[PDB]
């Protein structure tokens, strides 16, 4: 019923959110700057 | 790669994070529960645009099909661009997922669920007066190593996502029976 | 040496696995004196902290506490889903001992 | 320990919670001797600082100050919204004691 | 010096090259006392660790174990494919001594 | 404390603002002895460095100088836009004092 | 005080400018005892290394060798093009003294 359509939207959005996280793992990782742990600690 | 003619300029595609579906202002904006339904996408028509409603943006398998489409939906535009896009699992081949129920089987579209992010756009050609300037402008923000291997998502993964209504005959036959959501068939 | 987060977590007293399989919903960070810590929370309602370097911390742990807060911040900005947490249940909020992520 | 920023901020004298729910408009970073600091502003007009390592800081605060500056730089470059800031309001610009972001 | 991982590995006793040519499936990070290590797995079933900084490590190896742990967190979150791994085969899980990525 | 880069700049002798409002054109990094520095150039023709540490630098500037070099590597690599530089202009190339980015 | 890598490179015994004008093809990192180096290669077939830390290197150079190894990792991952390299052409593989990137 609207269930068929809510379940479609809900499975669809879980498929989109997962993909948006692979994308963010791609681009935000360019900003990651490692720490010299032996230096600050 | 895949081609999509769009009237939306590169800097706008950048400002939005990609080629967005109708309604979705920018790619990571989870501030609008966008209706996403492939079956509903595949049957829609928007004047001025190649199918970009109901949460998917449509692309063609070739620069000429992309052009052909461009000259119908965008005829007489002084300028528009054809976007060369990389295959990745957010893309679904529509004929395969919808089977014999594909509304426009001839059009041979491949749809991206959620829009195409700017990182997936390999480049674009500029089209003036209907004529394709064959110098391709490369998107330097494209992530070459990451899209270099990826392919479209398999229709198996698409079947549960087809979006046919609860009562559509498809939910009771092969292959969709085997992937029908809670409340479909 | 342990091959998995459950093997490792079993080697300790007062630890317990949580299968989270979700992304972090909120990240809090404090440089306030005596509370230099990180707190993460999930939409299950569970809150966890990476504890302040203190008395009960061997010095090899002190550099590992710093790495944990770095993994937790980038895991949060990229929305990566945590698989399981091995936590110490004798602290409120439970304290993080190991994290695992997959795919 | 505290479980939320509002609880953590309130153990200190002279702190305050700003709710921001917005991303950093600008990041200024200074290596000027005696002004080693990051300043950030938000479109609303608000400006905060991560203050300079000095005598008002216990020794544990020094590695945390450094982590805060890392966080404010990566938050600004990724444009992540900041939910709330707990700041020391006895100085101008108010200095950051804790940050929280939610996703 | 060596110009290759196959050649750098060649020079140690109880080393083994592994051609993986795949991205890391899971990443586990531990701050548990004496189990401050990183374990990565690949879908093929292979599990490898970055050794808890033991006694025989020179301080150049101290900084290098801390750097290997960095590389593995970033390779795992970026999904970069590892070409080959030189490991010590007399430890369980096998212990990373060197990594190479190609293209 | 100063609340903007033009204010901070004004407390020092031999400084000036360069409104850049563009991204770094070239990045050079050196680890050759006595010249361990970073040099950046812009389309506009200007060249700036981040100085070798020495004895003109309080200990806090030695951590801040490493930070500035981290920030300039990320802003170059990501083609991020720099708003303004405040620099000590009694040096060749002029020397970076503080930096700001606007979004 | 050099405003360019050719300038800087002309100031040492045993160096050579190399125009690479290419992204790194492969990256290798060794944590193995005595060989804590990074070896990169280019489609030219040209191999260089960041040399092992050793007592000849003063402290300014130790911090700097670690910065160069961090630069070669994220240059490799972001697939950025290296323009020129200044190497000490007296060991194999040639040691990086400096690196420059453009555009």
């Amino acid at each position: 019923g609207d269930t068929c359509n809510e379940e479609t939207q809900n499975l669809s959005t879980i498929y989109l959110r997962e993909y948006q996280s692979k994308v963010k793992r791609q681009i935000f990782s360019d900003y990651q700057s490692e720490v010299d742990i032996y230096n600050r600690i | 790669r895949l081609y999509r003619a769009d009237s939306r300029p590169p800097d706008e595609i950048k400002r939005s994070g990609g080629l967005m579906p109708r309604g979705h202002n920018e790619y990571f904006d989870r501030g609008t529960q966008m209706n996403i339904n492939l079956y509903d996408h595949a049957r829609g028509t928007q004047t001025g645009f190649v199918r970009y409603d109901d949460g998917y943006v449509s692309t063609s398998l070739s620069l000429r099909s992309a052009h052909l489409a461009g000259q119908s939906i965008l005829s007489g535009y002084s300028t528009y661009y054809i976007y060369v896009i990389a295959t990745a699992p957010n893309m679904f081949n529509v004929n395969d997922v919808l089977g014999v129920y594909s509304p426009h089987p001839y059009e041979q579209e491949v749809s991206a669920l959620g829009g195409i992010p700017y990182s997936q756009i390999y480049g674009w050609y500029r089209v003036n007066f209907g004529v394709i300037d064959e110098r391709l402008h490369r998107n330097r923000e494209y992530r070459d190593r990451y899209y270099r291997n990826l392919n479209i998502a398999p229709a198996e993964d698409g079947y549960r996502l087809a979006g046919f209504p609860p009562d559509h005959q498809a939910w009771r036959e092969e292959p969709w029976i085997h992937h029908a959501p809670q409340g479909c068939g | 040496a342990p091959q998995t987060i459950t093997e490792l977590c079993s080697e300790y007293r007062n630890t317990q696995i949580y299968t989270i399989n979700d992304k972090i919903l909120s990240y809090t960070e404090s440089m306030a004196g005596k509370r230099e810590m990180v707190i993460i929370t999930f939409k299950s309602g569970e809150t966890f902290q990476v504890e302040v370097p203190g008395s009960q911390h061997i010095d090899s742990q002190k550099k590992a506490i710093e790495r944990m807060k770095d993994t937790l911040r980038i895991t949060y900005l990229t929305e990566t889903k945590i698989d399981k947490l091995c936590v110490w249940n004798n602290k409120t909020p439970n304290s993080i001992a190991a994290i695992s992520m997959k795919n």
